[PDB]
Parts: structure tokens; C-alpha cells; sequence
RNA sequence: AAAAUC
RNA sequence: AGCGCCGUGGCGCAGUGGAAGCGCGCAGGGCUCAUAACCCUGAUGUCCUCGGAUCGAAACCGAGCGGCGCUACCA
């Protein structure tokens, strides 16, 4: 994770690659990040820019938490899951295994 | 360039579709393997058991393809309370050329009599050897009433074990033992996690499981490596089901009866109530056929407590409007299956978990409700379902008077109070009524660690009856 | 659900304030503020914030210490509670 | 043209509270136009301008916006009005803005009438608005009572009957307020026959529906039956739903079951 | 009045 | 599946029927030695999309969408 510190501003010009390599839609990742952290930041076209004093360790640990609880299967070693909505909630479904497990917080 | 719907419709019309059952066929020549029965109704109830978070519904979805409706927005994810019903049809390939392991195939119950073989290069047509109903019993350590009700419903079993986890799972042993309590022995062992295991590790797991099932009553239990995710070794499961499990004895020479396990209210919202349907009780029919249009009575029914604390029980009389045994309404019913008997019962009797584990009889018979029941009980040596980190798994104690014990009499889940304890017999007072028809094999669970833990088995030998008031 | 985390708000002259957001109701709050005050020697507030919840504001900059109180008073998890650098 | 005031007189009375549009401040205060009396410029000086001292001489006073002011003096000789912003109570500001929006609504309606009819608004107010503000004390209440009672237009000479037709059309399009009354009932049946009981009870319930008051008892769940009714007067729906309660309880006393209520008729 | 830092 | 709430300019409330509101932010400036506090200045919208009465609508309605809330898994 590449975290650009510019005075009062915290920039992630690489969050697009994070979304692509983790097979996750960007807006879901932003929703997760701002449910974890208490900020409201903007997106420029590809890069997530926020106004705060945030360290790189926090970004790394939130990425690892997102990987463990959302991205990779909690019963198998697979990323092949993606985001769907089964009655209205987010219900994760996989592609290599297809198991029905869902985490929404 | 045909669309998928057109190809499916062509295969359906080629195969004959689903012929309507005759309204009143000769029932003296009608076996559970007849075409009018086999193509449109289940005759064998096979149920899946396993420990928590294993994929019990996923394996059945792999076999059948119909979802269990994991509902309630909280049971979506962790555990279900009500059972998971499913229908699959066992079709064998009639051409000897294709391999015997791959000859079999379980399809959905929407399929026709003769679907073509999907194997690349096989022009043979599939023959329906049997259609089986599926029962999924939740395996959580607080919800065991539903598992014992299902076990009373059960006819065949499928046990599931995980690979990467610890070999001695207490809950799988609990499910197994509960199955052998209910006069059930056709149990097939399934290892689900083989994909995330190595060549050697699965061998030690199978050795440990083989040593595990050595002293229990069931001995000849085949072991199947499956994948609820890769969806392979399904035809082997079907072959083992057809070969190892024959039909338990069931014919039309016994009086009709019903054991309702679920409540279903047909109240499709939004539309005008000038067009509604009947209230449906989902129940297993272990004996006695039913035909379109009958007069029946739920024996426990209305349970009221008058101004003195005494119990009054009024059977719920109802005319049967429909019998949703399968996707299309049937003219009759076949014992050894789950059928939704839709009667004129008000849907609020079927709204919530109200018609859960109750006994129902056709007119012309009077199943007797009982308040105090004499019971002959046998117990196991030690508690089951409890994890002990290497110290003498807890031993089952002996009963004591005036205590609440969850006495699952078949499907009926009651909290009974023990009035007296003897060497092998005890007297139970039921705050919730139960009706005794023939034997109604009982299971018992005791509160030792907060939640219930099964202890042993029992049989009804006597009882103190109550006269129903019409 | 009901995740727990602590934040730091700075002030003039290096002085700092600490906030734990979300507190289980199994143990009451005044009985906990009493023993927060002694073990911390810092002023504390059970403040109401809409759509946020009851917050035990404390003075100073202490995170391992509020955590060390949490491990003993009611918290038995040490997994849901999150520590923020800021 | 749009010039006439909403009230009766031309120059303000004493100690009355109105709402003013700010236009300009030079050195003594804001001499700004009125939007409740006749259009005239009144002076709000600084020590009569802010409850707070004067720290933000640009914030609390906004050039081109309306805020509540109070009449302190009226020189009914040449042109002068004295107004103050501080001398308005915290509760009073709400009634002041209520009256201002009242005036603006009636002014907009009559301005639509004048723009469509090319009649000066002075004649529209003189021939109509002031007699209604004399008979009822207000012209808005008079429009509201015209909706339910035409007799408010008796005794007043309109400039033209087509103006009356257009204004009644406009007030019917705008000032129209069919109150939605919902009740919900719990069928708690345990008896033998309850579905035909529900069918015929709801058939009777829908039978009493009138051409003007229509009832469709809908379903949201097995026990929860919702009765939705529209009441043109708010008093007929409650009687309809009480009659329905009678019908369902009478039907259920004979079949054997029981029907309980959660929410009786409430708008 | 409220006064903060240093 | 059914009925209630909502649709920013970054966030919330307000008007809903003369056509772009305020505060919170954000950015800059001023106050000063210097930080807060305080005082000025901005730059962002078919206030979700499609139709309709209407000189006119973002506002009044509706024919659909997205997200919340309850009934409750509704054979
Ligand atoms: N590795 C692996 N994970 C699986 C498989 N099937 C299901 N899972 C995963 O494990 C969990 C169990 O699946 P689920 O169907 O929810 O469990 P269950 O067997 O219904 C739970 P209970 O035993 O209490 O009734 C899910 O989170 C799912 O993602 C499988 O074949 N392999
Ligand atoms: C389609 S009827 C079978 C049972 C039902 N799907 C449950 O719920
Ligand atoms: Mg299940
Ligand atoms: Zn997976």
C-alpha cells in the first residue's frame, strides 16, 4: 500500500490497483473504509483522497482486515468470490467454490 | 442457435414431461416404485447431518438443486431453525457403455421421465430408479428439537465430516447416535473437505473416523468423499443411496396418520383477500395414504389453560383442500414422505412455529392424547456433544423427581416433569400435550450445561389419557 | 456489529483527550467512571452523542491503559476493541 | 402590476411585527422595504438590529433576504417607519414567519390571477381580499372556508365573474388538503374454519363501501389484517372501521376462533 | 464576565 | 413478496409550488508576535431518472430506480 502524505492531506493514488487485484468493486471498498475509519473522503479520476493525518500502518491493517473478513474465503483459500445482493443485503457468493457465506459489517 | 429455454422445453417434451397421476388408481397393485408414484412423489426421506458450519444445505443443493429458503435475515448466515426440504430424482443411464459410477445422476424434480444423458457422446435416456425427499436437520447445540423431529421423520441418513478440522467432532457423533436411537441404521459417511486436504492427511482422517465408528451399533457405513463446492462424486452418492438403502416396509394396509412438523400460511400479501388459499400444515406421512379431499383432525390442537390451571385439548378438525406433495398437486399421497396438507385451517394456526411436531389423524380413528405418560427409558454411558480438553467426557447421571427434561416424543417437543424414577421406568407429566398412537419412539435430553444435551432413548408403555372434547 | 474503538483528539499545548466509542451495558457507567477516575487521575464524561451513543470521554493520551482496564472489568475478547493511532 | 399590500391600511400601526426583505445598509442601519404592509422603506438601526452585540455586521443581516422585524414608530405624515430586529421573541419569530408565508401565499395566488387577467392587483385586493379579511379576519381562512362553503363569496362584488371562476379553480388546485385512516386487527384463531370466515367478513366489510368512501381490507401477514380507508371528513372512516370490527367479531364468535385488535381507527 | 498558550 | 421514510454543493436541515438555500465543511484571507476563539471571502446541482396540469417547478402528482424501516419467509 502506497500512502502519499501531503501536509494535511492523505492520498492513495493506488486504491484502483487494490480494487483490481482484490477483485473488489471500488465503492464497496470505500464504504468499508469509511465504516472502519471516521472520515468522509473523495475520489479523483482512480485515487482516494482524504483530509486527515493517517499513517500507512492503519491502511495496511485495514487492507489485511478487509482481506481476512471480506476478500478471501473464510473456509477455503480462494479470492474467487464477488459481491452480490440476495433479500436486499450484501450476500457474498464465490465462483471457484460457490459457497454461500455473507459478511455485511 | 436455440435458446436455453427452447432446448429445455424440447428435452421436456421429448422425455414425456410429468404425467398427471390417476385420480383413483387400484391401490392394491401400487408399490412405491410405480411410475405414477416414482415420477411425481417421494417414497424415501433421506436426511443430512453434520456439525455446525459445514455446508449441510450446500451438499443437498449440489445433489438436488432446490434451495432450502434459509430465511429470517439472521438465519441467512449462521444457522436455520426450520428444516431444509429438497427434492431430487435419481436417474440411471440405460446404455451399458458409459461408466457405472457416472451412470447415475440426481436431477431436480422438475425433470421429465426420460432425460437425455448429458455425458458428451451418450444418446441414452435416463430411467428414474427413485425420487427421494431430502431433510436437513440443523446441527447447532441449542437447536436439537428439530433434529430429533427430523430423525423421527427420517428413513435414510448421510453423515458429514470436515477434513481440515479436528477428527472427533462432538456434534456429528451426537447426530449419529440420535439416528441410531430412532431405529435408523442406513448411514453413509461423507467427507466434505478433500479439496483443501493433502494425499496423506485424508488418509489419517479416514483412519481416525474408521476407528471412531467401531463400537456403535452401525457397522457397515460406506464412506464417500464429496465436494459441496466442486460438485463432483455426486453420481457415486446416488449409486450408494440406491444400492445400500432399500425401502423400509410400507404399504396401504395400515390406518392413516400424519405428523405435522412445519406450519405454513398461504397469505401472499398485496392481493385482495377475496382470492386466498388454504392454511397448509407440512407433515410427514409415515403410514396411510391420503387422497384429494378428506376430513382430518389435529389431535393436540387447541391447548387452553382454564381458570384452575387445568389443560383442555380440542382437536382441530379440517377438510383437506390440497396435498402439495410435489410441484404439482397430487390426487393421492404416499407414505414415507413429506407432504403439505393444505386444509381450511385458519392461516394463523400455521403462521408461526405453532404446528411444530404435532400428531394428526384421519376421521374414523381416535389417537389418544395423554397428560401423564409411563415411560421405559435406557441411557448412554456418557454425555455427547460436549468438548472436553482431555479429561473424562462427562458421564450421564441418573434422573431425579420433579425436574424439566426435553422429551422429544417423535416430533413432539415437550418439557416433561419426572414424578418418579425407577431402575428402568419413569412417569412424566407434560405441560404440553402429546398423543400416543402406537409406540412413538422417544428421545430424551437433559439440561446439564445451560442448553440441552441428549441422554438416551425411551418407549411408551402406559399412559393417562384425556378425552378430546368435540 | 457493535464494534469498539478509541480515538484521540489533540488540543493546544500537547494536551490530549481520549474517547472509547461503544460500551457494553452489562456493567453500568457511573460505577465504571468511579474506577476510571482513580486509576487514571483524569476527568471523565458520560456524554450523549446522537446516532453515536454514550461515550466515556477521558483526559490525557492513554490507550494501553484504558485497554488494561477493559481486559479486567468486562472485556473478555480483546479482539473487537480497536486502537487508533491518529 | 403587483403593488398592493396584503393588509387593510397603508401605513403600519404601532408595536406590530412583520418580516422585511433587506436591501442596503449605509451607516445608521438598514433602510429596507416592507413585504407585509404597503411597500415602504423602514429603518432598522444597529442597536436595534442584533441581539448579539455587533460583531458580524454581514452575517445576521443579509442583503436580499427576509428576516423578522418589529414596528417601533410610524410617522404617518411623510414616509418614515422605524423597525427593530432584536425586539422579537424566540417563540414570536415562528408566528411572524407563519404570517409572512401566509401573506406570500395569498399574494402569489392573487398575483397569478392579476397576471392572467391583466387587472391591477389593487382592484383584486379591494373588491375581494379586504372584504374577506374583514368578514373572517383573514383572506386565507376565507379561501379555506370557500373550499368547503361557497357562501363566503356572497355579498361581495367581483371585478368579473371569470376572475371568480379562475380563482376558485386555482384555490381548488392549490389549497386542497381524503384523510388516510388505517386500522389493523389480529386474527388469533385456533378454531376449525377461519379462512371462509375471513373471506365473508371481508366481503361484508367491502360491501359497506360507499361510492365516496372505499375500503379494501388488505393483507400484510397471516394475523395482521390492515384496513385502509379514505375519509373526506375524518369522521366517517372511524365509524366504517368500528362497523368492520363488529362484522369480524360477529363472524368469529360463531366459527369458534377469536379476533383481537392492535390499532383501532386512527388517521 | 469569558481569558485561553509560553 | 406487501405498506411506510429518504434522494446535496463534500455532510445535515430547509423551503416545497418566482427558479438555487443556510450551517457544517473545505480553501484562502483578516484579527496577532502566536495558536485556538472570532471576523470576512468563495466553488461546487435535470436537490435520483421519465412523463403530466401549470406563464412557470427542483417543489404538485404519477410510472420507474437506488438505499433505509416494519409485516414477516408469507405452500
Ligand atoms: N471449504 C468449504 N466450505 C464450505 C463448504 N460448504 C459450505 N462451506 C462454507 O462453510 C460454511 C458452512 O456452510 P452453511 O451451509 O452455511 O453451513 P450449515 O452446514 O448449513 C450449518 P449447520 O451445520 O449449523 O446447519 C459457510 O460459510 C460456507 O461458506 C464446502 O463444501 N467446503
Ligand atoms: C415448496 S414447499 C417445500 C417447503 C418450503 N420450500 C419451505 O419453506
Ligand atoms: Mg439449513
Ligand atoms: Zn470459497
Amino acid at each position: 500500500p502506497v500512502c502519499l502524505r501531503d501536509g494535511k492531506k492523505t492520498i492513495f493514488s493506488n486504491i484502483q490497483d487494490i480494487a483490481e487485484k482484490l477483485h473488489r468493486s471500488p465503492e464497496h471498498l470505500i464504504q468499508y473504509l469509511f465504516a472502519e475509519l471516521g472520515t468522509s473522503g473523495s475520489v479523483d479520476g482512480k485515487r482516494l483522497v482524504i483530509k486527515g493525518k493517517f499513517q500507512s500502518k492503519q491502511m495496511e491493517n485495514v487492507l489485511r482486515r478487509y482481506i481476512l473478513e471480506y476478500v478471501t474465503c473464510k473456509t477455503c483459500k480462494s479470492i474467487n468470490t464477488e459481491l452480490k445482493r440476495e433479500n436486499r443485503l450484501f450476500f457474498m457468493v464465490c465462483k471457484s467454490c460457490g459457497s454461500t457465506r455473507s459478511v455485511s459489517s | 442457435g436455440e435458446t436455453e429455454e427452447e432446448k429445455r422445453k424440447r428435452e421436456f417434451e421429448e422425455g414425456g414431461g410429468l404425467p398427471e397421476q390417476p385420480l383413483n388408481p387400484d391401490f392394491s397393485k401400487l408399490n412405491p416404485l410405480s411410475a405414477e408414484i416414482i415420477n411425481r412423489q417421494a417414497t424415501i426421506n433421506i436426511g443430512t447431518i453434520g456439525h455446525v458450519a459445514h455446508g449441510k444445505s450446500t451438499v443437498v443443493r449440489a445433489i438436488s438443486g432446490v434451495q432450502t429458503v434459509r430465511f429470517k435475515d439472521e438465519l441467512e448466515r449462521n444457522i436455520t431453525i426450520k428444516l431444509g426440504y429438497a427434492n431430487a430424482k435419481i436417474y440411471k443411464c440405460q446404455e451399458p457403455t458409459c461408466p457405472e459410477p457416472d451412470c447415475y445422476r440426481s436431477f431436480k424434480s422438475d425433470k421429465e421421465i426420460s432425460p437425455k444423458c448429458q455425458r458428451p457422446g451418450c444418446p441414452g435416456r435416463y430411467k428414474l430408479v427413485r425420487h427421494v425427499s431430502f431433510v436437513d436437520c440443523p446441527g447447532h447445540d441449542i437447536l436439537m428439537s428439530t433434529m430429533l423431529s427430523g430423525a423421527a421423520v427420517m428413513d435414510a441418513a448421510l453423515l458429514l465430516i470436515a477434513g481440515n478440522e479436528s477428527c472427533p467432532q462432538p456434534q456429528t457423533s451426537e447426530h449419529l447416535a440420535a439416528i441410531e436411537i430412532m431405529k435408523l441404521k442406513h448411514v453413509i459417511i461423507l467427507q466434505n473437505k478433500v479439496d483443501l486436504m493433502r494425499e496423506e492427511s485424508a488418509l489419517e482422517h479416514q483412519k481416525s473416523i474408521l476407528k471412531f465408528i467401531r463400537g456403535t451399533i452401525a457397522d457397515g457405513a460406506p464412506i464417500v468423499p464429496i465436494s459441496a463446492q466442486l460438485k463432483y462424486n455426486i453420481d457415486a452418492v446416488n449409486e450408494f443411496i440406491v444400492k445400500t438403502i432399500p425401502v423400509p416396509p410400507r404399504d396401504f394396509m395400515i390406518s392413516p396418520r400424519l405428523i405435522v412438523i412445519r406450519s405454513f400460511d398461504v397469505n401472499k400479501p398485496g392481493a385482495e383477500i377475496e382470492d386466498l388459499k388454504g392454511g397448509v400444515a407440512g407433515g410427514s406421512i409415515l403410514n396411510g395414504v391420503f387422497k384429494l379431499g378428506d376430513e382430518i383432525e389435529i389431535r393436540p390442537g387447541i391447548v387452553t389453560k382454564d381458570d384452575k390451571g387445568k389443560i383442555q385439548c380440542k382437536p382441530i378438525f379440517s377438510n383437506i383442500v390440497s396435498l402439495f406433495a410435489e410441484q404439482n398437486d397430487l390426487k393421492f399421497a404416499v407414505p414415507g414422505g413429506l407432504i403439505g396438507v393444505g386444509t381450511k385451517v385458519d392461516p394463523t394456526l400455521c403462521r408461526a412455529d405453532r404446528l411444530v411436531g404435532q400428531v394428526v389423524g384421519a376421521k374414523g380413528h381416535l389417537p389418544n392424547i395423554y397428560t401423564d405418560i409411563e415411560i421405559n427409558y435406557f441411557l448412554l454411558r456418557r454425555l455427547l456433544g460436549v468438548k472436553t480438553d482431555g479429561q473424562k467426557q462427562a458421564k450421564v447421571r441418573k434422573l431425579e423427581p420433579n425436574e424439566v427434561l426435553m422429551v422429544n416424543i417423535g416430533s413432539t417437543a415437550t418439557g416433561a416433569r419426572v414424578v418418579a424414577v425407577k431402575a428402568d421406568m419413569a412417569r412424566l407429566q407434560l405441560t404440553s400435550p402429546a398423543c400416543t398412537e402406537i409406540n412413538e419412539k422417544i428421545a430424551l435430553s437433559r439440561r446439564i450445561e445451560k442448553h440441552w444435551r441428549l441422554i438416551g432413548w425411551a418407549t411408551i408403555k402406559k399412559g393417562t389419557t384425556l378425552e378430546p372434547i368435540a | 456489529s457493535n464494534y469498539i474503538h478509541i480515538r484521540i483528539q489533540q488540543r493546544n499545548g500537547r494536551k490530549t483527550l481520549t474517547t472509547v466509542q461503544g460500551v457494553p451495558e452489562e456493567y453500568d457507567l457511573k460505577r465504571i467512571l468511579k474506577v476510571l477516575k482513580k486509576d487514571f487521575a483524569c476527568n471523565g464524561n458520560i456524554v450523549k452523542d446522537p446516532e453515536m451513543g454514550e461515550i466515556i470521554q477521558l483526559q490525557g493520551d492513554q490507550r494501553a491503559k484504558v485497554c488494561e482496564f477493559m481486559i479486567s472489568q468486562l472485556g473478555l475478547q480483546k479482539k473487537n476493541i480497536k486502537i487508533h493511532g491518529f | 402590476t403587483s403593488h398592493c399590500r396584503f393588509y387593510e391600511n397603508k401605513y403600519p400601526e404601532i408595536d406590530d411585527i412583520v418580516m422585511v426583505n433587506v436591501q442596503q445598509i449605509a451607516e445608521m442601519g438598514a433602510y429596507v422595504k416592507l413585504l407585509e404592509y404597503d411597500n415602504i422603506e423602514g429603518m432598522i438601526l444597529l442597536s436595534e438590529l442584533s441581539r448579539r452585540r455587533i460583531r458580524s455586521i454581514q452575517k445576521l443581516i443579509r442583503v436580499g433576504k427576509n428576516d423578522v422585524a418589529v414596528v417601533l414608530r410610524v410617522d404617518k405624515e411623510k414616509g418614515y417607519i422605524d423597525l427593530s430586529k432584536r425586539r422579537v421573541s424566540s417563540e414570536d419569530i415562528i408566528k411572524c414567519e407563519e404570517k409572512y408565508q401566509k401573506s406570500k401565499t395569498v399574494h402569489s395566488i392573487l398575483r397569478y390571477c392579476a397576471e392572467k387577467f391583466q387587472i391591477p392587483l389593487e382592484e383584486l385586493y379591494k373588491t375581494i381580499a379586504w372584504p374577506l379579511s374583514r368578514k373572517f379576519g383573514h383572506a386565507y381562512e376565507a379561501f379555506k372556508l370557500s373550499i368547503i362553503d361557497e357562501t363566503v363569496w356572497e355579498g361581495i362584488e367581483p371585478p368579473s365573474k371569470d376572475v371568480l371562476d379562475e380563482l376558485k379553480n386555482y384555490i381548488s388546485k392549490r389549497l386542497t388538503p381524503a384523510v388516510k385512516i388505517r386500522a389493523d386487527v389480529e386474527v388469533s384463531c385456533f378454531s376449525y374454519e377461519g379462512i371462509d370466515a375471513i373471506k365473508d367478513a371481508l366481503k361484508s366489510a367491502e360491501d359497506m363501501s360507499t361510492e365516496q368512501m372505499q375500503v379494501k381490507v388488505k393483507l400484510v401477514a397471516a394475523p395482521l389484517y390492515v384496513l385502509t380507508t379514505q375519509a373526506l371528513d375524518k369522521q366517517k372512516g372511524i365509524e366504517q372501521l368500528e362497523s368492520a370490527i363488529e362484522k369480524i367479531t360477529e363472524v368469529i364468535t360463531k366459527y369458534g376462533g377469536v379476533c383481537n385488535i392492535t390499532m383501532p381507527p386512527k388517521a
